[PDB]
C-alpha cells in the first residue's frame, strides 16, 4: 500500500550516485551464519555457586581425592539459553537471540590433573522425561559412559535432540522436559607419592551440525534502554 | 534437516531499528530547537550495539529512513488554516558544510544530498554506501588517533558516515509547529570478520569500551544441585 | 621427532612434532596487486628478519592469574624487527607465537594461549581513559589480576573479565591453544596481518594481543620446583613495508 | 589504476545550483511584488560563475526546477479555509512578451511556454534547449555588440537564454499569502572548448571582468620555509 | 518517491518541443576531462614572501653568485591544494574543487641564466615520514639529483605517490606526513668576465597520468556568498 512496514525489503535512491566505494580487500575470518560463532567449544560455568562466580572458581569442577567412591561430581539440567550453567556460553548468548531452537549439544569433559593421577567417572545422561540419577547405581543403569582418566583425558559426550515438536521455545521452563547429565565417582583419584591428591574438571559446550534457530528477538541480558548519554 | 538462512549475517544484522527521536519547532527563539541533527553512530543504541560488537570488522550500506509526526502547538495565535509542511532531511558527506542553526547557507548547499518532503504521503528514505577510506568499518580499535601515541583511544578512526539535519523549509509566522522525527535505520549487504565473544558488562558510555567487574553466569545452590525436579 | 628449526643464521630452537593452529585459516603471505592503495613498492626485507625471538621466561606460579602482550609493540627493541619499526612509515607482518612450558610430569595445571585481534581494553576508572604505559611493556609480559584495579589511568585488570568487558571462557573465539600438563606441552598459532587498511603504521596500532590465562591452577607437591616457566618465542613472516625516513623517536 | 568520470565536464557542470531567491505576494498594493522575475544569466552567482568561467565557450540544455513554498500573512482579514494555490511560471523565449505587471496579456500569450501547477505534490520542472543564433555560449566576448566599435563591451551579445516570471493564478480577495520561489537551476549535456585560468581577483558586477590587483598566492615567511616540522 | 533529490538524474518536459537547434560546428580546443587542465605547467610561486606576492618577484628563485657552496636555495612542502606554494597553481585550483585527490606531482626547475654560466644543484626529495635536510650532506645521503647547469637547462623531478590509503583528503595538514623538496648548492655560479653573476630559476608543476579526484565541493577560495547586485 502506501504505507510503512518496517520489516520491508526495498530499493531507495542513493543518496550520493556517482561516488566509488573503497574496493573491498581479502580480510580473514568471515562470517556468513551465526551458527558458526555457535559451533564452537566455550568453557561452561558449571561451578556457579554466589561465590565463585566472581572469580576463576566458577570454571573448575573440583574433585577431591581420597574416600568418597559414592558421591556426586556434579549435575545440571540440560538446556542451553535459559540455565544459568549455559546461558553466558557462546551457545547460549546465541541461542537468547532467538525464540527457537533445534539441534544437539556437545560436550566435553577435560580432566586437567597429573599425568600421574588415575581414576575412573560414571558420566550419566537421563532422557528429558526422567528423573536425575540419585546414587552411582542408579545413574549406570541409564545411559552412562565410564571416563578412565588414566587412558583418555578428554571425555566427549554429545546429547540427543529429543522433542515432540519441530522447533523449540528458548524463553520457557518446562521442568522434568530438557534432561540432566551429571557425574559420579566409580573409583576415586589415585597418586603417587608426590602427585596432588586434588584435581580439575573443565567442560566444554558447543553445537552439532543439525543445529537450527527461528524468530529473532531481542536479547534478555541488556537492560538499558534509553540512549548513551 | 531445517534451514540456517534466519540466522544469516544478512538476516541477523539487517533490520529496521528506531535510533533516535527528536523534535523540533518552526518558529523562532533560542537558534538551536528550530532544527534536528544526529550524528550517525551505530554506538547510542545499546541493543544495536551489542549485535554490531560480535564482530571486529563491518562493511555495509545504510537505509535510512525518516518518520516525521507534527502537530500544532498550544496557545495564542493560532494558524487556522496552515498549507502543509515541507521538510528538508539534509545528509552532510564526511567532512562537509554542517549548519550551525537553520536558515544557515550550510541548507543550500549543493554537496550536501537533500531530500524536499511534503506531509501526507509515504515516508522519505535515502540510501548511502560504504563511504570510507579504508576496506571496512572496525567497531574496535586497538590504537591512537595521532602519530606518537598522542591524542583519544580509538575514537578519530575512519569510521565517520556523517550527520542528518532536519528542518521546516515554511517560513511559517504564527502559530508554531512542533515535528518529531524517527530515524529507521538499517544496514544492506553487511559483510562482517572477525567475530567477537558476546558482551558480560553494561556499557558505560559511546566512546569507549570501559566497564564495571560483573560476574561471568548468574549463581545456583550447589554445584550438583539441578532445579525443581517437579516429580 | 625431536625435529631441529633453524630460521636466519643466527637461530635454534628444538621441538617436537605436534599440533599448530593457522590463523583464521590463512596462511600469512606477501601482497598482491589488487591489495594495496600506496603509490610505491613495498621492497620486504626477508633477507633479514625472518628469525626467532626468544622473549623473557615468565614464572607460572601457584597464585599467577594471567598475562598479555600487545603486539608488534612486543618486538620494539628485538633486533632488526625494532630497527625497521623505526626507519619505515608503514608495515605489514604475520607471526608465528610458539609458546611452550617446562614442567615435569608431578606438575598440573592448564593454559589458555589466546590471540585477539583488536583487543580494546577499558580503563580502571569509568568515566576515564587508559595511558600507553599501562597498555603495554616493550618486551614484559602485564599481569592480570583476580581482585579488583583500582587505580586512576589504568586498566581494569581482572582476570575473568579479560581487560575487554567479556567472559573469559568466551576468548576461545579467536585462534587458540590449550597447554594441559597432562598431555600437551607446547603450543604454536600462526597469525595473518589483519586490519582494515593493507598497511599501518606500527607505533600507533596494536594488531593484536597474545593472552596466556592459566585457567586450571598449578599445584605441585614438596619436592617441586614451584613455578613452570612459560618461554614464548615469536618469528615474524613475511614482513614488508613502505616509506623509508628517519627515525622518530630517534 | 584509479577513475576519472568524477572530473568529467558532465559530472563537474551539471550539479542543481539554486541561483535565485525572490518572494511573492498575492493581493494588492504596488504592482511590483505580486510576481517574481528572473532573467536567466549565470554571472549573479560567484560559485557558479567561476565554474563556467573556466572555459571559453559552452553549449548546454536547461533543467529548471522551482521550489515554491507558500505562507498566510498575519493581519486582519484573514482567510480561514482557502482551497488551494495554483501558480502560473512563464518562460518568455529570447526576444518575447514581457509582463509589466500581473494580470497583463503577457501572461496569456500562446508563444511563451508556461507551467501550471497546484501546491501539495512534486515540484515544477521545465528544460530548455540551446536556444542561440550561434553555435555556442560566450563567457567572455572581447568585442563590442554595434559596429563601429560603439557600445557596451560585451554584454547584448547573442548570449540570452531569456527570463521567468511566476506568480499566483488565484483571485484571492480576502487575506494575502506571500510565496517564496527557488530557483534550481541545472546544465545538461554540456560541451566546454578554450580552457582559461581560475579567477584569483574578487567579482565586482555581474556585467563585466573588472578587478582589483591582487596578490597571486599567500605569503611564506622564507624560500627555504618549510612549515612546523613537528618532530 | 514524491520527493526532490537536487543529485538526481531525470528527464523532464521540453518547455520548447518543435525548436530546432543550432547545428553544432567544430570548435577547437574541447575539453572532455577537467584533469585536462591540471597536466600541464603553470608557474609555481616559490618566492612568496610577503613584499614578492604583489609583484613578479615571487616567481623568480634567486641564485647569488659568490661563496656559499653550503646553503639553500629553497625548499618547501610537497603538499598540492593546501600549501600556499601550490594552491594558487592550475593543478592545485582543481585540487580545490575536490576533497580527495591521488597521483604524482611533475616538477620541472629552468635555469633562466646566461649560456657562459656553469654551476650544480643538488635536488633533493625527501620522504613523507621524514624530516627536511638541513645541510648538504644530510640532502645527500637521501634522494637527488644533481643538475649541472651548464649541460641542462632543465630537470624534471617526478615525485612518487606514497600514502597508506587510496586517496588523500585535500584541506586537512597532516604535518610532517606529506614530503619536502629541497635544493642545495653544490659548487656555486662560475661565470666569465662579462656575464653577469647571479640568475634566475623559475619551477613549473603539473600532475601525472595517474592522477585522480573525488568528492567535488566548493572551492575555498570564493568567499563571496550575496548575488552580484
Amino acid at each position: 500500500s502506501n504505507q510503512f512496514l518496517t520489516s520491508d525489503d526495498f530499493q531507495s535512491p542513493s543518496a550520493m550516485p556517482q561516488f566509488d566505494v573503497t574496493p573491498e580487500m581479502k580480510i580473514p575470518g568471515e562470517v556468513h551464519n551465526l551458527m558458526e560463532i555457535a559451533e564452537v567449544d566455550s568453557v561452561v560455568p558449571v561451578n556457579n555457586t554466589k561465590e565463585n562466580i566472581n572469580s576463576m572458581e566458577a570454571y573448575r569442577i573440583p574433585v577431591t581425592g581420597g574416600d568418597q567412591l559414592h558421591t556426586q561430581v556434579f549435575g545440571f539440567q540440560m538446556q542451553p539459553g535459559l540455565n544459568s550453567v549455559f546461558k553466558r556460553t557462546l551457545l547460549g548468548e546465541i541461542l537468547n537471540y532467538y525464540a527457537h531452537w533445534s539441534g544437539s549439544v556437545k560436550l566435553t569433559f577435560v580432566f586437567c590433573g597429573s599425568a600421574m593421577a588415575t581414576g575412573k567417572f560414571l558420566l550419566a545422561y537421563s532422557p528429558p522425561g526422567a528423573s536425575p540419577p540419585q546414587n552411582r547405581k542408579q545413574a549406570m543403569l541409564g545411559t552412562h559412559v565410564i571416563w578412565d582418566v588414566g587412558l583418555q583425558s578428554s571425555c566427549v559426550l554429545c546429547i540427543p535432540w529429543i522433542s515432540q515438536t519441530h522447533y523449540r521455545l528458548v524463553q520457557q521452563d518446562e521442568y522434568t522436559s530438557a534432561g540432566y547429565v551429571t557425574c559420579w565417582y566409580q573409583t576415586g583419584l589415585i597418586v603417587p607419592p608426590g602427585a596432588p591428591p586434588s584435581c580439575t574438571i573443565l567442560c566444554f559446550a558447543s553445537a552439532c551440525n543439525d543445529f537450527s534457530v527461528r524468530n529473532l528477538r531481542d536479547t534478555p541480558f541488556i537492560e538499558q534502554t534509553q540512549l548513551l548519554q | 534437516y531445517h534451514s540456517r538462512t534466519e540466522s544469516s549475517i544478512e538476516n541477523f544484522l539487517c533490520r529496521a531499528a528506531c535510533v533516535y527521536i527528536a523534535t523540533y519547532k518552526s518558529a523562532g527563539g533560542t537558534p538551536t530547537e528550530r532544527y534536528a541533527s544526529w550524528r550517525i553512530n551505530t554506538r547510542q543504541m545499546v541493543q544495536l550495539r551489542r549485535k554490531f560488537e560480535l564482530f571486529t570488522y563491518l562493511r555495509f550500506d545504510m537505509e535510512i529512513t525518516f518518520v516525521i509526526t507534527s502537530t500544532q502547538d498550544p496557545g495564542t495565535q493560532l494558524a487556522q488554516d496552515m498549507p502543509v509542511l515541507t521538510h528538508q532531511i539534509m545528509y552532510i558527506p564526511p567532512g562537509g558544510p554542517v549548519p550551525n542553526s537553520a536558515t544557515d547557507f550550510a541548507w543550500q548547499s549543493s554537496t550536501n544530498p537533500s531530500i524536499f518532503w511534503t506531509e501526507g504521503c509515504a515516508p522519505a528514505r535515502m540510501s548511502v554506501p560504504f563511504i570510507s577510506i579504508g576496506n571496512a568499518y572496525s567497531n574496535f580499535y586497538d590504537g591512537w588517533s595521532h602519530f606518537t601515541q598522542e591524542g583519544v583511544y580509538g575514537f578519530n578512526s575512519l569510521n565517520n558516515m556523517g550527520h542528518i539535519y532536519v528542518r521546516h523549509v515554511n517560513e511559517q509566522s504564527l502559530g508554531v509547529s512542533t515535528s518529531t522525527l524517527r530515524v529507521y535505520f538499517k544496514p544492506k549487504h553487511v559483510r562482517a570478520w572477525v567475530p567477537r565473544p558476546p558482551r558480560l558488562s553494561p556499557y558505560v558510555k559511546s566512546s569507549n569500551v570501559n566497564f564495571k567487574p560483573t560476574a561471568v553466569t548468574t549463581e545456583r545452590k550447589d554445584i550438583n544441585d539441578v532445579g525443581t525436579l517437579r516429580p | 621427532r625431536v625435529r631441529s628449526i633453524t630460521l636466519g643464521n643466527s637461530t635454534i630452537t628444538t621441538q617436537e612434532c605436534a599440533n599448530v593452529v593457522v590463523g583464521y585459516g590463512v596462511w600469512p603471505s606477501y601482497l598482491q596487486d589488487n591489495e594495496a592503495t600506496a603509490e610505491d613498492q613495498p621492497t620486504q626485507p626477508d633477507v633479514a628478519t625472518c628469525r626467532f625471538y626468544t622473549l623473557d621466561s615468565i614464572q607460572w606460579q601457584k597464585e599467577s592469574d594471567g598475562w598479555w602482550w600487545k603486539f608488534p609493540e612486543a618486538l620494539k627493541n628485538m633486533g632488526l624487527f625494532g630497527q625497521n619499526m623505526e626507519y619505515h612509515y608503514l608495515g605489514r607482518s604475520g607471526y608465528t607465537i610458539h609458546v611452550q612450558c617446562n614442567a615435569s610430569k608431578f606438575h598440573q595445571g592448564c593454559l589458555l594461549v589466546v590471540c585477539v585481534p583488536e583487543a580494546e581494553m577499558g580503563c580502571s576508572d569509568v568515566e576515564r581513559e587508559v595511558v600507553a604505559a599501562s597498555l603495554s611493556s616493550e618486551d614484559t609480559a602485564k599481569s592480570f589480576s583476580r581482585t579488583e584495579s583500582n587505580g586512576q589511568h589504568t586498566v581494569q585488570t581482572v582476570v575473568y573479565n579479560a581487560g575487554m568487558g567479556v567472559g573469559v571462557g568466551n576468548l576461545t573465539i579467536f585462534p587458540h591453544q590449550w597447554i594441559n600438563l597432562r598431555t600437551n606441552n607446547s603450543a604454536t598459532i600462526v597469525m595473518p596481518y589483519i586490519n582494515s587498511v593493507p598497511m599501518d603504521n606500527m607505533f600507533r596500532h596494536y594488531n593484536f594481543t597474545l593472552m596466556i590465562i592459566p585457567f586450571a591452577k598449578l599445584e605441585y607437591t614438596e619436592q617441586a620446583s614451584n613455578y613452570v616457566p612459560i618461554t614464548v618465542t615469536v618469528a615474524p613472516m613475511c614482513a614488508e613495508y613502505n616509506g623509508l625516513r628517519l627515525a622518530s623517536h630517534q
